[PDB]
DNA sequence: TTAGGGGGGGGGA
DNA sequence: CCCCCCGGCCCCCCCGGC
DNA sequence: CCCCCCCCCCTTTTTTCGGGGGGGCCGGGGGG
């Protein structure tokens, strides 16, 4: 119980990041290095790809003596972290070549303490390398308003097609039943800052996506007030929350036209 | 940290790494390479140009073969080679229709994340490798037929592998995918393979034995190799002084399938003393329960068409088939008693000596032509359709007749023939009004005409009848009966 | 009482495979996997009560030894054992982190595995494949047949056939010796021809008779382990005279209170399986039995329909 | 564009599907210029549904031709499930009924979202109710008569109600009990929704299916006093109120 | 002893 | 007031000797 | 090269009660 120690002030924080991204993966490898945990992982029909980066500021204390590597079903930890209270401590360590982690629930005003262990997995898979691109589209929104949007248009189609031009984005979506469009403009209130929807177009856009994954990603809207979406002409699209220290990013495959 | 080789079994650790590597079914791989590699052209062409091959008519292909031949090592190694990525399901994945709806429904038209991330011109697509698809379960819920519907609109290659081609569940893919077969490998292809790995796993194993155990696993690579592992941990040498234990241990039990049943049972060997000494009545009633509802179906359709070997003295062929009918009958009483509401199956076994053992070994000898399928169940579905064409027309002309189905089929069918379909033949097109005015009287439709005239049998046949009528006369009839109101017996509602 | 002797087949059961008799063979190769690792997929097959749970539970044992805790998952007909178990516990199990020595790996025993669904049986294919290098499967039957062909291919087969009296009598002596009991010849004979190859038998039978009479003799073995009743309708099946077949019913089957289906269903199977007589004549006797059968399943179970039956029987033999 | 009905609040109008879009699945939806009228029937055939609603409730009803905009209920609830309750739905139907539009305007933002629907065919034969003077006349909270029917459809399958001087009575005997609840008529004045009256001109005893009457109380969503009017030899009728229109279920006495 | 007929693939005058 | 979770009818397919 | 021989593999699908398994809505409850 000296390698690695990991210590949440408050274990709402890292249930909620779990929560954020365990519908669209399963098993999922963190890589905690000295300067934070990362992680990388890919879904079963390989078109949603995520990437988690949690910095040493979001830790309360973080002493990792060399980089470890931990496989973790994320059901599993999920069911872990429902049993502590979302006001405790919550201390991961672990230890060389470990089999399991430790997580440990401390209360301040009582004399309780928590103690689980979470059996690690075997995971094989490779790292990819996101290498940063100038996408030509940036919207920025709430991301109430982006999940309220995909859930009422996935309703209707298993599709949304994303088209941006100038001052204005738009999401149709085209089904049996019916469709469904809905037309936004970028806003912007000094009373207000936090509903100001903003755009940046350098060439018009348009991607269609599946409603699933939308779907998926969207539950992310927890973690952070604002969605950023980044959009291209034939590269994967990215959805990104925003984190205190590190970031939730999701990179979701086009359809094909 | 890493595994060393020591401690992976054979069959991984001496498993293919190319395509020149796999033994046999050379043909089925070279057609799945070739499929495979013209995909995109074929896509250019709205897959309706078929090739030299004729593989460009086609979307998916099915594999099939029985196991531990190479169907999942060729599909995942044909992928690799092109450059395309693969999105594999198998049994262990749930993959019913609300599953299949939301899963690898998506990415049959989605980019590859992976694919962009790891960037050849096709590794942004996927490659869906859809393994044990005989596996799934269900006939509207399993997704079969959902996979089915997939294969047709699938935007990118998907390629299915089964074990058992010819099953009621893969109906819905019998003219959707390319199929391609995989046969069991013979031994020449597999012994260079097999020598290797004992020289390498440092065993003595005489050539001349390899033969046998092929024969032993009936092809199946995997299993030779779990042999070959298995028996080197104590016995260091295979050879003729022990390939006999070897060959009886390990000789898989497989059931027959019924016309292998059938061959089997009606052979005259097995019912002589020494070949009833050998294979005994207790293999015999086994044999029949490795498929016992189509056993019987089998030896009923096949008992007719031997020339007999066992036939008692003084006694001719007819006689034995006489007999044989007689058993048949009581094993069908049986039968009916088995399936009651009482659910007698204890009774199965002693069906299986009344249907099948004791018919057989009256009429055992070598069969007499070819071993046909049964013909009961076709002819079975026809009666079931013909009757309820007839209940149908019963219950439309119920209220002018006083009869009942079978009443109406013996007895008013041929005189209505006299008045629906004769006078056409001798007053031409000026008897519509007459047979338009008899189908009122009675209630009955255009299809309910057709139907009747379907029902006529042996020397009343009117297929040739009708259509030697002319066409016009055909036209005017469907005209006048189209431009009129006719009245209705039964009111749905 | 309330107050339970701990049964001798659990009290000396073996505990390693040295200690385990009959298929000298198998168990031979067993210690040699055991000894050097690496151990394949297996399925062992064989008839009740020959000692194939304790092959498999002895070898796990000796294969990973203070780790047995952890490393092995044991499943049988009495746990749930559907598809959903397969596909996330199993595999749970398959994809664990575990550190073990050199040349050993995780165990997953399937007691009975004859009773497992064809679902469940097609979802482990691919999970024994994929996770081969860290866990291997072993099964344990009675009935080989009932395992998917593809599973069958995965694994090595190892078929357990009956113990020899000679194994049975070294074992009972054994155990005589380490429990003070009071023998004779006769009854050891007596005890083995009952078991019928049946080592569990044969041990629940020596302590039944020493807890109920002490001295294991013929008389005292027998009043505790009854005549088997298919020899005895072996015997009315073979008699010469219908008078002695009838004569056998009634007073070693009727009069003893052997239920009338019982009777049939044993002679349909005795009959089945007598290579002395020729297969028509089985055949004939069969048909007959059938008949007997049928009348009596329709409710008519009386000695009179069983008296026709050895008649018919009787003639078809004259 | 002839067909333009303006909601204050959609969610009016989704109450409205909410009513019935459990015993009827397809509709026609009879729009005129008086307003809108439907009538349904169940698979059994012995439950009516017969709606109707006036220009008064809807907020600018300017329909100029008769049209049939028959839809799915099925399809109209996942459109109406899109869009806050408080936003304004402005339903458009044009020439030739092959889509519907479905608008849903928000002030607060100043953003419209606009969905369509598909149209489909249905074999409607709309029959006109006939008026009959009924044996009793009973009115009580919806909530009542949800809480009396779900109590009751627990210890049997059928319910009995009799009305009696100064009496209703709601029945359900079954294998593991009976269970009698008796209301009387009262007035309050505090509260004047919270009051049951009656109008009582023949005996009444009349036994009904509890499984249609949980299909029926689902109408409460609607109005908060729910009337049954009553008949020895008539079906019986349940009407819950809307601003301008009327619901009203029909059933068929059992035995 | 090989049910008849079609498909695969190694050998070769 | 509304969303997520997770136990409880309903439904449909497959065996059935030893 | 066509020809020869041998070997392997395909022909094809109905149903009375009870129990067990597996998937899918539904609705009650808790929670924010
Ligand atoms: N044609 C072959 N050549 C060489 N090795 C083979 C061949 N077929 C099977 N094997 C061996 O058997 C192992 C399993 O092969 P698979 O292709 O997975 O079996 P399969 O043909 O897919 O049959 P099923 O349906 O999976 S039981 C491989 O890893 C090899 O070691
Ligand atoms: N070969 C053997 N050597 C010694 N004791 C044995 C042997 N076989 C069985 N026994 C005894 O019989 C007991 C039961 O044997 P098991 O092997 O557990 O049963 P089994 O062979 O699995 O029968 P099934 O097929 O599971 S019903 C053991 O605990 C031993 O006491
Ligand atoms: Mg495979
Ligand atoms: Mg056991």
């Amino acid at each position: 119980a000296s390698m690695l120690e990991a210590k949440f002030e408050e274990a709402s924080l890292f249930k909620r990041i779990i929560d954020g991204f365990k519908d669209c993966v399963q098993l999922v490898n963190f890589q905690c290095k000295e300067d934070g945990i990362i992680a990388q992982a890919v879904d079963d029909s390989r078109v949603l790809l995520v990437s988690l980066e949690i910095g040493v500021e979001a830790f309360q204390e973080y002493r990792c003596d060399h980089p470890v590597t931990l496989g973790m079903d994320l059901t599993s930890l999920s069911k872990i972290l429902r049993c502590g209270n979302n006001t405790d401590t919550l201390t991961l360590i672990a230890d060389n070549t470990p089999d399991s982690i430790i997580l440990l629930f401390e209360d301040t005003k009582k004399d309780r303490i928590a103690e689980y262990s979470l059996k690690l997995m075997d995971i094989d898979a490779d790292f990819l390398k996101i290498e940063e691109l100038q996408y030509d589209s940036t919207l920025s929104l709430p991301s109430s308003e982006f999940s309220k949007i995909v859930r009422d248009l996935s309703q209707l189609s298993d599709s949304i097609n994303i088209m941006i031009t100038k001052e204005t984005i738009k999401f149709v979506a085209d089904g049996d039943i019916g469709s469904g469009s809905v037309i936004i403009k970028p806003f912007v209130d000094m009373e207000h800052p936090e509903t100001s929807i903003k755009l940046e177009m350098d060439q018009p856009v348009d991607l269609t996506f599946g409603a699933k994954y939308l779907l998926d990603i969207i539950k992310g809207s927890s973690l952070s007030d604002r969605v950023g979406i980044r959009l291209s002409s034939e590269a994967p699209a990215l959805f990104q929350f925003d984190l205190k220290s590190g970031f939730l990013q999701f990179f979701l495959a086009p359809k094909f036209n | 940290n890493v595994v060393r080789e020591e401690d992976k079994l054979w069959t991984v650790k001496y498993a293919p790494t190319n395509l020149q590597q796999v033994c046999g079914n050379k043909g089925s791989v070279m057609k799945l390479k070739n499929w495979l590699a013209n995909w995109e052209n074929s896509k250019k062409n709205s897959f309706k140009h078929a090739g030299k091959d004729g593989s460009g008519v086609f979307r998916a292909a099915m594999l099939y073969g029985p196991p531990g031949i190479g169907k999942t090592t060729a599909a995942h190694l044909v992928a690799q080679e092109l450059g395309y990525d693969i999105l594999e399901q198998n049994a262990s994945d749930v993959r019913s229709k609300t599953l299949l709806n939301a899963g690898v429904k998506n990415a049959l038209d989605n980019m590859s994340v992976v694919g962009y991330f790891k960037h050849n011109l096709n590794g942004k697509h996927f490659v869906i490798i859809m393994d044990e698809v005989d596996g799934m379960s269900g006939g509207d819920r399993g997704g079969v037929g959902q996979l089915a519907q997939f294969c047709r609109k699938t935007s990118t290659p998907l390629i299915l592998i089964c074990n058992e081609r010819n099953l009621p569940k893969m109906r819905p893919f019998d003219r959707v995918c390319l199929d391609i077969q995989f046969r069991r490998p013979d031994a020449n292809s597999i012994k260079s393979r097999l020598m290797t790995i004992a020289i390498r796993e440092k065993f003595k194993l005489d050539p001349n034995v390899i033969d046998r155990l092929i024969q032993t696993t009936r092809g199946d690579i995997r299993q030779v190799i779990n042999l070959l592992s298995t028996i080197s941990t104590t016995t260091k040498t295979i050879n003729h002084e022990n390939i006999n234990e070897i060959s009886k241990a390990w000789e898989k039990n497989i059931a027959l399938k019924p016309f292998d049943i059938a061959h089997k049972m009606l052979d005259g060997q097995i019912y002589s003393d020494i070949g009833s000494r050998n294979f005994t009545l207790n293999d015999k009633i086994a044999l029949y329960f490795d498929d016992f509802d189509f056993t019987p179906l089998m030896i009923q359709e096949n008992y007719l068409s031997t020339r007999p070997s066992v036939l008692k003295p003084g006694q001719s062929h007819l006689e034995a088939v006489a007999e044989a009918a007689n058993c048949i009958s009581l094993g069908d009483i049986v039968e009916k008693k088995i399936r009651s509401s009482e659910q007698l199956w204890s009774l199965l076994p002693l069906h299986a000596v009344l249907s099948s053992v004791y018919p057989a070994s009256k009429v055992a000898g070598h069969m007499a032509g070819r071993i046909n399928f049964t013909a009961w169940l076709g002819q079975n579905s026809k009666s079931a359709k013909y009757y309820r064409l007839l209940q149908e027309i019963h219950y439309h002309t119920r209220l002018g007749t006083s009869t009942d189905k079978i009443g109406l089929r013996l007895d008013y069918l041929p005189t209505f023939r006299k008045r629906l379909l004769d006078p056409f033949l001798k007053q031409g097109a000026d008897a519509i009004s007459s047979v338009i005015e008899v189908m009122d009287d009675y209630y009955l439709t255009k299809e309910d005409w057709d139907s009747i005239m379907e029902f006529f049998v042996g020397p009343d046949v009117t297929t040739a009848i009708i259509k030697k009528i002319p066409a016009t006369v055909k036209s005017g009839f469907t005209r006048k009966y189209n431009s009129m109101t006719h009245p209705v017996a039964i009111y749905r509602t | 009482t309330l107050s339970l002797q701990l049964p001798w087949v659990e009290k000396y059961r073996p505990q390693v495979l040295s200690d385990i008799v009959g298929n000298k063979e198998t168990i031979d190769r067993l210690q040699q996997i055991a000894k050097d690792g690496n151990m394949p997929h297996m399925i062992i097959s064989g008839m009740p009560g020959i000692g194939k749970t304790t092959s498999v539970h002895c070898l796990a044992h000796e294969l990973l030894g203070r780790s047995y805790a952890d490393g092995v998952l044991e499943l049988n007909a009495s746990d749930d054992r559907g598809i959903d178990v397969v596909r996330n516990q199993i595999k749970h199990f398959a994809q664990k982190k575990l550190h073990l020595p050199p040349g050993k790996h995780k165990i997953v025993i399937l007691d009975e595995a004859d009773s497992m669904t064809a679902g469940a049986q097609q979802a482990l294919r691919r999970t024994m494949e994929l996770y081969s290098n860290s866990t291997r499967f072993a099964f344990a039957c009675n009935q080989s047949n009932k395992i998917i062909e593809p599973l069958q291919s995965r694994c090595a087969i190892l078929r357990y056939s009956k113990l020899s009296d000679e194994d049975v009598l070294k074992r009972l002596l054994q155990i005589i010796k380490l429990e003070d009991v009071k023998y004779t010849n006769d009854g050891l004979e007596a005890i083995i021809f009952t078991a019928e190859g049946d080592m569990r038998q044969a041990i629940n039978n020596l302590q039944s008779t020493v807890a109920g009479h002490g001295l294991v003799n013929a008389d005292n073995v027998f009043k505790i382990v009854d005549s088997p009743h298919p020899l005895i309708v072996k015997k009315m099946l073979l008699a010469s005279n219908l008078e002695d077949s009838i004569q056998i019913l009634r007073t070693d089957l009727w009069k003893k209170g052997y239920s009338s289906i019982d009777i049939v269903t044993t002679s349909f199977r005795v009959t089945k399986n007598l290579a002395q007589v020729k297969e028509s004549v089985r055949l004939e006797m069969i048909k007959e039995i059938g008949l007997t059968h049928m009348r009596i399943l329709e409710g008519v179970g009386t000695y009179l329909q069983l008296a026709s039956m050895l008649a018919k029987i009787h003639k078809l033999n004259n």
